[PDB]
């Protein structure tokens, strides 16, 4: 039954009453289903530590991981570059799968390709698939070149990219002249952030690995800017304006905000924007360079000290008041050009920000988990907060980045109830929050679920998310914030003290209960 | 629409006698068909006046498959009343050496070359072994009429055994007949009643005797045929009488297949070995 | 998944017990259970190890994918109807006929022939 | 209309491809012909995509996880292999279901074997070992556990077949082990294939023997609906009001119980024909059970269906669908009445997966929209067969549709409506054409039954005629 003027959503149509007589009657009579009695029974069981230290001895098991394979990070590597495709030497679901997670993500258009082979292939390899998935994209899309990446069935296979590139070039399917660069890309190893890397290396000594006899460091004036794997346009609009408002000449590669972020206006835009060939060519040139992530940026940052003989500061990721403070430090003895006025001004007005929230912000207890670096910047901008983060995971995480935050958390007073897991999945968070519950999450969309199963315990077990991270599903346009630098601690300030605020006013709200303390201004 | 087919060994003149037979066939206002099955391509060389027509195989590997394989890429009319395909044969040891044939007449029947424009369709398939796409032709029935080369060496007549036997045990499949037996000749003693005697025990009726000529030499050195270089050549009158009697002859019987004994008491009566 | 080789040359049917869905295929099944189909490709365009396939259990019968290599080789021997290679489209069932060296081990008992001939008589 | 203007402009498409791509993509592109009946001499469908065009075909392990094997709520699937597969399946899927999530339920939840270099260089038979050893301990309340192989498992060789059955034996658990290799197969077709045959191998020959249930002359299972936004409660409940029982919902919402109590139905109802035709035809042949084929997209298909319905049982269930209807009528009569005038006359293509572009031309067609073009990603003949008819003179008609290809024809016919998925609904956003997610109903719905009529026809009037599609295009250009 449905009225004509109030139509219903399926939530709350079937909360009807004849649809709940019909869904008890199956669950009656045709599913089986446990008593009740039990299923609370369970729920509580898993709530338990005795539960807790059962998840805690899992070595085969990995229930709702944080993390994705290195294709779709080839892929988005592969996407920052000018009239460019990303190419993956693989079966069609893999493509499929990443442009599906993008366009949920960054709710734009994302551009991929694939050879889509088979059994054929699988016996056989796919030589003649390369051939006729280079030839086709070229004759189709019309692009400037070609970035390739592999799935995993390609590199179990033993497929090599670069005997395969060059037969296809030799036989006429693409012109001689064409930029191909490749990259193997397996799955079974690290995480998305390798895979960008591992793109990005492989595009650098594409370009800059036959020609570096004239090449003289320095003689641009400029510097280079390696962003990483990043789903914030606002980190790469922050990261040119600072250093446009500095005078510096600077450099981004790979970078993806002007495809990822198209104006709609009757047409579109397969390509736009990006880094130009000629960019990376006089990238040698350039004073030096700088990795905003270093901690997934390690075989790029072999190739440009070993290849482009360029020192690469050892500067952390540009979160925060310290570490941005010491980035701006490093571009400028870099460049020697003096930091100017605005910027001072921006940095004292976060210094007013965190005076004016302090009074909140401190003692709040906090999970939170993501790539690395991300949560490294995270941690830190917590704790020059008066904060107290009390369960740090990073499912993507090796052991001297766990030595690395170890040794930041031992620096700040506010780390004495901190603990940092490398190799735990979601179900790991849960147990943590269950058995010592933080104040909130900090985290992408997965972790939403976590908080449904608090809310079943009871309120005063409940801990509500935060979504900070990648990716973000259930929110619309987060992705158009800024995280690094000083907007980014700015909004990251405002939305953490924004949902601590909302989430007391809920609290205190009950009628003659607890709304004594629904104060007007807090 | 008769369809033919040259059986017969190696090297006794298939080719050059087929590709003469289609030149004296298409002057009279005839359209006619010719393919050859031998595994090398020189089934088509003297019409089609190219150095080696590319086989249907070959091309249809390069293009990846046969299905994107085109007809009028195959499909050469050196003259215009005659077209010319070549069937084409694998890399020797790899799978079986017939299978071409068996891909060139899917795909012909597939495209529909046989189409409101044929008198006769005429193939050249190697006769020393039948078996797979060789004894094809006699299997499915595509070739009514089979005609046999042959000439006074003992391997001929073994072969033209061969092809009997072959033809009697598919008989009763179809309409696949013996229309004669045409007998090349080389420059040896007592050959034209000897295979007019083969015939006579076969069961079958002797066509046509060819000789040995100096003319074919020189076509082969032109790539042109007898009757296109020298139409007043002697032996030009023969092919055109040799194809007069093909279209008009009426009887086609089944073969008797004949004995080792027999073939080799009819040898040394003749004394062509001891 | 359980196979069982039948041949002329054969004296007697050998059993052995296989590994489905293996990336080697029942060529490499045959090479290593010392049962000798002819090959003579390594691109799966010879046709030599052309094989007769029957499915003892009718119920557990799986669906695969007849690439367009197998079916144009499978027209080039002739071992292909019109029939089989419409219900190999629609249906995805498998032809009677396969190739040793393109066909994969599906988790079922199995009985293969051969005439130890390459494929096309 | 203008016949001639579809294939030329099919022709001025297939240009730019080389001469393979177009030789192979003009088999794959036709203008509709309501009179064939063999839809194989004008369309050629269930094909390999050409390499390096952006097609749109998912995998076999999509296909058969993602699809099929997920929706089931008692059962743990296990994504046998590295982390991406099941990670981006991870609840992208609207499969609705009733339960308590990481208890008695873990339809939304991932469960992978985490395979590493030393996995791929080894083996994980001993790890898949331990794995379903953990899964016990960790999670006592499932019914079974399904192990859904992926790329790696196929190409490395392992025995997933025996770790399952010995694992099965010594915990007394059903183990489905399902080989949904990515490569294998060309879409989701053989994914659909490979779960329909892993369901009839395991499941139904688990129990043969209990006959301890209570049959009815009025047993009836749905087969191929998967609750997609509550479809197939839309669907149960406009069942149970005609006086029949569904025993077993496949797989929105599914139980192993129900998949196992199936075969002691008198009637097979299937929704989604391709997915699982298998199993119908199976059940038929084995069981003797019938199975028929019905639509509950549009009140107009809806009540042909519910009469098609009735007609297989007595009188009584007959008067109940006559009772049903006449209840139902005035409903989606004023429904119509609002917003037929606003939605008259408006023209739409259309792009799912399978069955869908066939199933809700109905629904289009009773608000006053018409289809000008459909197609498939990887339908097969029959339901191209089963679709001309449903669709008028002189449209277009696509299978495996690239990218490029749909853009040129979408900008050369300029629809009003199109609904396809999220992989070309912001690719067609931007060019100021109004467009509908039709896989998810764009995170609304139901869509079956007059309930789920009554949202198409909301959510299609606000999709239509919204101001956004009017201020493209700046006022000083
Ligand atoms: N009437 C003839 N006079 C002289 N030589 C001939 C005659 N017919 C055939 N030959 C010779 O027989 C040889 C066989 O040629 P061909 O038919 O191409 O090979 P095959 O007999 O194996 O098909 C040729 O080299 C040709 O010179
Ligand atoms: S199962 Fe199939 S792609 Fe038949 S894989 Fe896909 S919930 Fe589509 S057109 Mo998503 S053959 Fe169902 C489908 Fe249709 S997931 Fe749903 S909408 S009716
Ligand atoms: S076609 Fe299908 S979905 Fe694709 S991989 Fe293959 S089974 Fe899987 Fe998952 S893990 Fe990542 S995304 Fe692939 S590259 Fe290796
Ligand atoms: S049948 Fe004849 S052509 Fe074929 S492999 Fe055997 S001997 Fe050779
Ligand atoms: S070995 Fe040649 S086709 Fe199999
Ligand atoms: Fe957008
Ligand atoms: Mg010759």
């Amino acid at each position: 039954s449905q009225q004509v003027d109030k139509i219903k959503a399926s939530y709350p149509l079937f909360l009807d009453q004849d649809y709940k007589d019909m869904l008890a009657k199956k669950r009656d009579g045709f599913e089986e289903k446990y008593p009740q009695d039990k299923i609370d029974e369970v729920f509580q069981w898993t709530t338990t530590k005795e539960y807790q230290e059962l998840n805690f001895q899992r070595e085969a098991l990995t229930v709702n991981p944080a993390k994705a394979c290195q294709p779709l990070g080839a892929v988005l590597c592969a996407l920052g570059f000018e009239k460019t495709m990303p190419y993956v030497h693989g079966s069609q679901g893999c493509v499929a799968y990443f442009r599906s997670y993008f366009n949920r993500h960054f709710r734009e258009p994302v551009s991929c390709v694939s050879d889509s082979m088979t059994e054929d292939a699988a016996v056989f390899g796919g030589q003649q698939n390369m051939k006729d998935g280079l030839q086709n994209c070229k004759a189709t899309y019309k692009p400037d070149m070609i970035a390739v990446s592999t799935t995993c069935m390609a590199e179990v296979i033993g497929d090599d990219l670069n005997a395969f590139i060059n037969n296809s070039k030799k036989e006429g399917f693409i012109p001689d002249e064409f930029p191909v660069p490749f990259a193997h890309t397996p799955s079974f190893v690290g995480s998305h952030v390798t895979g960008w890397d591992n793109m990005f290396e492989g595009i650098a000594r594409y370009f800059t690995l036959k020609s570096m006899d004239d090449k003289v460091v320095g003689s641009n004036k400029k510097i280079n800017i390696v962003p990483g794997f990043e789903t914030y346009l606002g980190n790469f609009r922050v990261i040119k304006r600072m250093l446009s408002e500095m005078g510096v000449g600077y450099s981004l590669l790979s970078d993806p905000e002007e495809v990822l972020d198209t104006p709609a206006d009757g047409q579109f835009r397969m390509y736009a924007g990006g880094t130009t060939q000629e960019e990376m060519k006089d990238a040698p040139n350039a004073l030096n360079t700088v990795l905003l992530q270093p901690w997934h940026l390690e075989k790029t940052k072999k190739f440009v000290e070993g290849t482009w003989k360029h020192e690469v500061p050892k500067l952390n990721i540009p979160m925060g008041l310290d570490w941005t403070d010491e980035f701006l430090m490093k571009v400028s003895e870099i460049s020697g050009q003096p930091i100017p006025a605005s910027l001072t001004k921006e940095r004292g007005r976060l210094v007013d920000m965190m005076t004016d929230s302090h009074t909140w912000l401190h003692g709040k207890r906090f999970a939170l988990w993501g790539d690395p670096d991300f949560v490294m910047g995270l941690v830190k901008f917590l704790l020059e907060l008066g904060c107290e983060p009390v369960h740090i995971l990073c499912h993507n995480g090796n052991k001297r980045w766990k030595k690395a935050v170890d040794a930041i958390l031992a620096a700040s007073p506010y780390g004495k109830n901190a603990t940092v897991y490398i190799g735990k999945d979601l179900w790991h968070l849960r147990s943590l929050v269950f058995t010592d519950k933080p104040d909130f999450m900090i985290g992408n969309s997965y972790g939403k679920f976590i908080q449904r199963d608090t809310l079943h315990k009871g309120k005063e077990f409940e801990v509500p998310l935060i979504r900070i991270g990648f990716p973000i599903f259930d929110r619309h346009h987060l992705h158009r914030s800024t995280t690094l630098g000083y907007e980014g601690a700015m909004q990251i300030l405002t939305t953490l003290v924004n949902s601590i605020l909302e989430r007391l006013d809920e609290e205190t709200r009950g009628m003659q209960a607890t709304d004594y303390n629904h104060d007007l201004v807090r | 629409m008769r369809q033919c087919a040259i059986y017969g060994k190696g090297g006794i003149g298939k080719s050059t006698t087929t590709q003469n037979l289609v030149a004296a066939l298409a002057e009279m206002g005839k359209k006619v068909m010719i393919v050859g099955c031998d595994p090398k391509a020189d089934s088509t060389r003297l019409i089609l006046h190219s150095k080696a027509q590319n086989t249907i195989m070959e091309m249809a590997a390069e293009a990846g498959t046969v299905e994107d394989l085109e007809l009028e890429d195959v499909l050469k009319a050196g003259y215009g009343g005659v077209k010319c395909v070549e069937s084409g044969g694998p890399e020797p040891g790899v799978g079986c050496a017939g299978r071409g044939v068996i891909t060139a007449i899917n795909f012909l029947e597939e495209e529909g070359a046989y189409e409101d424009d044929l008198d006769f369709v005429f193939y050249d398939v190697l006769g020393d072994v039948v078996c797979g796409g060789f004894a094809m032709p006699i299997r499915e029935n595509k070739a009514q009429e089979i005609y046999i080369v042959c000439s006074g060496e003992m391997m001929a007549m073994y072969a033209a055994n061969n092809i009997s036997k072959g033809i009697v045990k598919y008989a009763n499949s179809g309409s696949v007949r013996l229309g004669g037996l045409i007998c090349n000749s080389r420059n040896t003693d007592r050959e034209d009643e000897l295979i007019i005697a083969l015939a006579n025990k076969l069961g079958t009726q002797m066509i046509h005797f060819v000789p040995r000529d100096n003319v074919v030499q020189r076509a082969e050195i032109r790539r042109m045929t007898v009757i296109e270089y020298d139409p007043k050549a002697k032996q030009a009158d023969e092919y055109r009488a040799l194809a007069r009697k093909v279209v008009d002859n009426k009887l086609l019987v089944i073969p008797n297949p004949i004995t080792m004994d027999e073939l080799e008491e009819l040898l040394m009566e003749f004394g062509i070995m001891e | 998944a359980t196979i069982y080789f039948s041949s002329p040359l054969m004296p007697h049917n050998k059993k052995v017990q296989a590994v489905a869905g293996k990336r080697s295929t029942l060529l490499g099944v045959a090479q290593e259970n010392g049962v000798k189909i002819p090959f003579e490709c390594q691109d799966g365009n010879c046709g030599s190890c052309l094989v007769k396939i029957t499915h003892l259990d009718g119920e557990r019968i799986k669906g695969m994918l007849l690439t367009d290599k197998e079916r144009n080789v499978l027209k080039s021997v002739g071992k292909l109807p019109k029939s089989e290679e419409e219900r190999a489209a629609v249906r995805d069932l498998p032809p009677t006929y396969r190739l040793a060296c393109q066909t994969i081990v599906t988790d079922e008992d199995l009985l293969v022939e051969f005439t130890g001939e390459p494929g096309g008589a | 209309m203008s016949r001639e203007e579809v294939e030329s402009l099919i022709q001025e498409v297939l240009e730019v491809y080389p001469e393979k791509a177009r030789k192979d993509r003009n088999k794959h592109l036709a203008v509709n012909d309501p009179a064939v009946t063999q839809s194989k001499k004008c369309i050629i469908s269930n094909k390999k995509s050409q390499p390096g065009l952006m097609t749109i075909r998912g995998c076999a392990y999509a296909g058969s996880k993602g699809v099929v094997w997920g929706p089931i709520k008692d059962m743990i699937h296990i994504s046998h292999g590295p982390v991406g597969c099941g990670q981006y399946s991870r609840a992208g899927r609207r499969n609705y279901y009733i339960g308590t999530t990481g208890v008695n339920a873990f339809v939304t939840m991932n469960f992978t074997s985490d395979f590493q270099e030393k996995d791929i260089v080894f083996g994980g038979d001993k790890k898949l070992a331990k794995l379903i050893d953990e899964v016990e301990t960790l999670f006592p309340l499932n019914k079974g556990i399904s192990v859904q192989s992926e790329c790696p498992i196929g190409l490395i060789g392992d025995d997933i077949e025996s770790v399952s059955k010995v694992k099965g034996a010594e915990l007394s658990k059903t183990i489905v082990p399902v080989r949904c290799e990515g490569f294998r197969g060309v879409s989701q077709s053989l994914g659909h294939h490979i779960a329909n045959d892993a369901v009839r191998d395991w499941v139904l020959g688990k129990r043969d023997e209990d006959t301890t249930f209570a049959s009815t002359p009025y047993d009836v299972a749905i087969i191929g609906d998967y609750n997609i936004g509550g479809d197939a409660w839309s669907s149960r409940i406009l069942l149970e009001e005609m006086g029949l029982r569904c025993v077993a919902q496949w797989s929105g919402d599914g139980s192993i119980s129900e998949i196992e109590l199936t075969p002691k139905v008198k009637l097979n109802l299937v929704h989604c024909y391709r997915s699982m035709n298998y199993i119908s035809r199976h059940m038929e042949e084995k069981y003797g059970i019938p199975w028929m084929e019905y639509n509950f997209f549009g009140p107009t298909k809806t009540i042909e269906s519910l009469r098609a319905i009735a007609a297989k049982f007595d009188e009584s269930i007959q008067k109940k669908c006559e009772e049903v209807i006449a209840k139902y009528k005035p409903e989606w009569e004023a429904v119509v009445a609002k917003y037929r005038p606003r939605l008259e006359g408006k023209r739409v293509m259309l792009y799912i997966g399978g069955l869908r572009p066939r199933h809700v031309i109905g629904a289009y067609e009773d608000l006053g929209m018409e289809v000008v073009g459909t197609g498939y990603e990887f339908a097969h003949n029959d339901d191209y067969d089963r679709t001309m008819k449903e669709m008028g003179d002189s449209t277009l008609l696509y299978d495996d549709v690239t990218g490029y290809e749909f853009e040129e024809f979408v900008k050369r016919i300029k629809p009003d409506l199109i609904g396809s998925g999220i992989k070309e609904k912001f690719i067609f956003q931007k060019m100021g054409i109004p467009f509908r997610e039709m896989h998810s109903w764009d995170y609304s719905g139901p869509y079956h039954g007059f309930d789920g009529f009554a949202i198409f026809a909301r959510d299609m009037d606000m999709t239509l005629n919204n101001p956004c599609w009017k201020k493209l295009q700046a006022p000083w250009e």
